[PDB]
Order: C-alpha cells, then structure tokens, then sequence
C-alpha cells in the first residue's frame, strides 16, 4: 500500500537551514514525480514545488525561489526540501505529495510542523483587562512570551465557570500572546478578589495578577 | 499475418532487432491523440529505455521492465514533454534484406493495447488515438535504427494509426 | 487565483454545492480540477479528481461539475465524516499549480447563534509601559467562521491587527481573539475605536472610547 512518511521540522531561527524528508513506500518511486506543499497554521494550501522522476524537471513557488531548493534520491526512495534563509512567514505544516498527472496530487504524506522563531525564551508579561444583564467581564492579557505553553486560572481554580482561556495569536516577532476573560457578578467587583494565575514552565515563571475595577 | 515496414536502404538479416520501448508526444470529446515523439536526440538520450541501438521513436534491444508496461514523463500536464514507454514483452521484428521489416500484427496491436491502458490510468478514461509523425526533419518522422555503423530508416505510419476506447 | 466560499453549512440529510472560481487560467484552460478533503490535523484526502471522477472507496455522495469559470463539488446526504475544510485545486494557465482558498463545510447538528464581543482598551499599566493594546474577545459563534475589522472614529485601521482563527470551546461552539496594537499617542489621538465582527452575513460591533478610563 503506498505510504508517504515525513521526517524533520521544529524549531528553527530567522536564517537557519532545515532539511525536511519524505520516505515512500508500496509503488515504483522512480517512476512518480513528486511534489511539496505547505499550509499556514490556520491558512491554505500553496504548491510549493515539484520536482520530476528524472529531477531535470524542477519547479517552484515565486516566494520560495531562490531559497528553498528540491531534491531526491531514488535508490533511498526518498524526497527531499532544503529550506534556507527561513523566514517566519515559513512557519507551516509541510506536505510530501505525489504526482497524479490528471489527478493533481493523489497521496499525501502525514506533514511535518516547521516553526521559524528568533525568541529563545521569556516569561509572560501580565497586564489586567479591568471591567467597567448584570454582570461584569475581567480578564488577564499574557504578552509576550515564548515557547507554548502557558495555562491560566482564576482564584488558584476556585472558579471554574464563567472563565474562558482564549488560545494564543503568534505575533509577527515570534513572541505568544493570549488572554482569558471571567464573567462574574457585578456585585461581587466591590468584595470578591480575583486573581489570574499564569504558569509558564519554560521560564520556571508563574505569576498571581490582581485585577480591579 | 504481419505488418511490412519499408526501410530505406535495406537492413541486412543480421539487423533483426528487439523492440523494447517507445517515445510519444501529446497532441494539443474524452479523446487524447498520442505520436511517435518527433523530439531531438536529448530527449531519446534522457529516457534512458533506449538502450543499445542508436534509434528513433523505437528502442531496440534495450532493457525490457519487469512485469507490466511503465510509462514515465517529467511532467504529463506539459505536451512539450516526451514520454518515454517500457514495454514487458519485447517485439521481434525480422528484417529480410529485400527492403522491408517485417512485425507480428497481433502483437503490435497487444502492444498498443496496453500502451492505452497505462495511459488511460495517467491521462483518466479516455479514448486513446495514435497517428503518425507530425513531421519535422527526415530523421524523426521516420523510425532511423543504427546498424553495424549504417543509419536505416523506415516508415511508421502502420504502426502509429489506431483508436481504443 | 481560485475563489471559494469560505463556509458553507447544513443539516444532516440535506445536499449542499461548493464553488470554485476563477478565469482564463485554471478552470477555464484544461480539465484539471481537483478536490481534496481535510479532517482536523490531518493531511488532504483526495475525494475528486478531473472534475468529476471519484478514487475508488469513496462514497458515491461526492460529486464534482465544472461549468467554465465555475467548478461545483455537490454532497448529498450531509454526515458528520464530512464536516470538514474542501479545497479546489488546478493546472494554471502558464503551468502553476493552485489552490482555492478553502471553504470550511459544517454539518449543521446546533443552532446558529451569534458571537458575544467583549472590547478591552490599553490598561493604565500597559500604557506606563509606552504601549498599547486592544483586546477583542469573540465567543460562542456557530458556525465557527468570522471575520474581523477595526474602525478608528470611523476610518478602517489597516496595521497592527493580528486574529486567531475560530476554536472549539467545550459547549461545541468557537471562540477567536482580534489584538490591535497601538501606541499610547494614537490610542489617545483618535476619539473611539471599534470591533467589528461579522458572522452569516450580520455584524456585531463594540466600541471603546480613549475617554472612558
Ligand atoms: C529477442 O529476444 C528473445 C528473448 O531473449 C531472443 O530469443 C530473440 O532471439 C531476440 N531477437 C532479436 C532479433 O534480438
Ligand atoms: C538486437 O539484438 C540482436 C540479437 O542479439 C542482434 O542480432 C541485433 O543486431 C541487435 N540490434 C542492433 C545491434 O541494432
């Protein structure tokens, strides 16, 4: 049966060198032409580049030319994309694709995660989102920190219901934001404390944020 | 009953040779037109099916594929590229001297039935037309061989002139 | 170059069409057209191929049509299997491999609703701290499909907006977060600011005003 598994991917910093594989299996590899795709986290699919059973053939995108380049090896069975320069706009998921000639592509490999970040690491900045049908919102902002992940509760997890963790934007700078609301009486914002709690396990870091109106 | 290709001078007997392969262009309904490839020398070079024998549109005496016809090409979606076809069976063409070749007619039909077959699992299911040369130069619009050192030429058109569905 | 749209939904048992446009190019060249199906984290699965042939072992519910500039992939009898994301794929005209822009199938099994927008400004302490940001909360949207813009007074704002793309919450609705990054003097400058979010067609829009503190 055919199968297509990708090898490499992770982390990667502006103007490093990653060398993502891509090994076939169950049909005459020689005898396919092969291609690249990648998609955004939360984008499309783009065509990358195609590369041809005799590699004489070679095609790519106008925003990976020049920096990416594809390669092959039948007696490995193997494909091969060589990604240079990376920039964070790299940043993708991807996909070992066969030629179907009619059909397009056919068989896709699993993917493969490709991050591009300069950040290293830095423990979240936390800043209070203060309030002002009876209810009141009041929220923490996490800013600026990097890598994943982060977690956030509210009065150490007393309460659970009414909090909301809104997943995390990667800003154009390689650094994680997110934030986390909590709906809770308007009566209770003169007396009932609340405290955000953020944990960040890789900068050993978690800090207890007093919100107030 | 057999199919008798002119050759322009005559090949000696010894010149009888193995067919093993072929080169084919696309023509630019659910019916797609394939010819004998009219393409340069590089093209038969890179298909690397040719072989032994220095030939046009036919490889003779060249490695034959393992179990069933496989056909190759750098890219289907681009006519301008040949494709390079691998037969499983070689087809023994008799040459008598007396200026002409001579082929199995059900074996070349055969041929071309399965030659149809793996391109319908490429191009979809299709009708699939083979036609004669499109032209160009003497040297590709007829099947040249090399032999012993001499350049024969013959003529392809029986070959190269059917329909399948 | 392939425009579709970007959610289509409907109830279990229904049929529902997916477009697929474009020009002189791609679906109004050759007859390569393509469209692929993807689940969640997984790779593309390749459901039609050459506008209407369907790979062997899918269900004979898919169907593909193409009329000139306008490929259709039809479904009938809506399951959950095919809630999903379909992308249409072609052959351009000078030799380019593209994608659509994807649509996003939901298979209507809960009721519409609206999103809930809560709009936070720059805090006092962020603002000390020479900078600003905007926090736009979405929340408990069905389909899980928006889009986001910011108003200045009434101008659109084109940098500094940075969205997430719709996640599932636990009640099986979906939640996103819009940041609009400023500096305390433009914060400062313009007279209100506006979150506008748009779902089916309508639209909800929240506004903080650098007044208010
Ligand atoms: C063709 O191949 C067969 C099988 O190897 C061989 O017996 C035959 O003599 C060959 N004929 C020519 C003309 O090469
Ligand atoms: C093909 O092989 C046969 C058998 O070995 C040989 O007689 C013939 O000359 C070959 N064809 C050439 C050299 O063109």
């Amino acid at each position: 049966e055919v199968q297509l598994v990708e090898s490499g991917g992770g982390l990667v910093q502006s103007g490093g060198s990653l060398r993502l594989s891509c090994a076939a299996s169950g049909f005459t590899f020689s005898s396919y032409n092969m291609n690249w795709v990648r998609q955004a986290p939360g984008k499309g699919l783009e065509w990358v580049s195609y590369i041809s059973y005799s590699s004489n053939t070679i095609y790519y995108a106008d925003s990976v030319k020049g920096r990416f380049t594809v390669s092959r090896d039948n007696a490995k069975n193997s494909l091969y994309l060589q990604m240079n320069s990376l920039r964070d706009e790299d940043t993708a998921v991807y996909y070992c694709a066969r030629d179907g000639a009619a059909a397009l592509f056919d068989y896709w490999g699993q993917g493969i995660l490709v991050t591009v970040s300069s950040a290293s690491t830095k423990g979240p900045s936390v800043f209070p989102l203060a309030p002002s049908g009876g209810t009141a919102a009041l929220g923490c902002l996490v800013k600026d920190y990097f890598p994943e992940p982060v977690t956030v509760s509210w009065n150490s997890g007393a309460l659970t219901s009414g909090v909301h963790t809104f997943p995390a934007v990667l800003q154009s700078s390689g650094l994680y934001s997110l934030s986390s609301v909590v709906t809770v009486p308007s009566s209770s914002l003169g007396t009932q404390t609340y405290i955000c709690n953020v944990n960040h396990k890789p900068s050993n870091t978690k800090v207890d944020k007093k919100v107030e109106p | 009953d057999t199919i008798t290709l002119p050759c322009r001078p005559a090949p000696p007997p010894h010149c009888s040779s193995n067919i093993t392969g072929l080169i084919l262009t696309r023509q630019g309904a659910n019916t797609v037109i394939f010819r004998p490839s009219g393409g340069d020398w590089r093209d038969i070079a890179r298909c690397q099916i040719a072989g032994t024998v220095v030939s046009t549109q036919l490889f003779l005496n060249g490695s034959l594929a393992e179990e069933e016809v496989v056909i190759r090409s750098e890219d289907w979606r681009d006519n301008a590229k040949s494709i390079c076809v691998q037969l499983a069976t070689s087809v023994e063409i008799a040459c008598t001297g007396a200026g002409h070749c001579a082929i199995s007619r059900a074996k070349w039909a055969n041929t071309l039935k399965q030659i149809a077959s793996k391109l319908r699992e490429q191009y979809g299911a299709k009708t699939i037309i083979f036609k004669p040369s499109s032209g160009g130069d003497p040297e590709f619009v007829n099947h040249s061989f090399n032999c012993g050192g001499e350049f024969f030429y013959c003529a392809s058109t029986q070959l190269f002139a059917s329909t399948w569905f | 170059a392939l425009t579709q749209p970007a959610s289509v939904s409907g109830s279990p048992g229904q049929s529902i069409t997916i477009s697929c446009t474009g020009t002189s190019s791609d679906v109004g060249d050759y007859n390569y057209v393509s469209w692929y199906q993807q689940h969640p984290g997984k790779a593309p699965k390749l459901m039609i191929f050459e506008v209407s042939n369907r790979p062997s072992g899918v269900s004979n519910r898919f169907s593909g049509s193409k009329s000139g500039n306008t490929a259709s992939l039809t479904i009938s009898g809506l399951q959950t299997e095919d809630e999903a994301d379909y992308y249409c794929s072609s052959y351009t005209s000078s030799s380019s491999l593209v994608f659509g822009g994807g649509t996003k199938l939901t298979v209507l099994g809960q009721p519409k609703a609206a999103p809930s927008v809560t709009l936070f400004p720059p805090s006092s302490e962020e603002l000390q701290a020479n900078k600003a940001t905007l926090v736009c909360l979405i929340s408990d949207f069905y389909p899980g499909a928006v889009t986001v813009a910011w108003k200045a007074d009434s101008s659109p704002v084109k940098a500094g907006v940075e969205t997430t793309t719709p996640s599932k919450q636990s009640n099986n609705k979906y939640a996103a977060s819009s940041y609009l990054s400023l500096t305390p003097e433009q914060w400062k400058s313009h007279r209100s600011y506006s979150c506008q979010v748009t779902h089916e067609g309508s639209t909800v829009e929240k506004t903080v005003a650098p007044t208010e503190c």
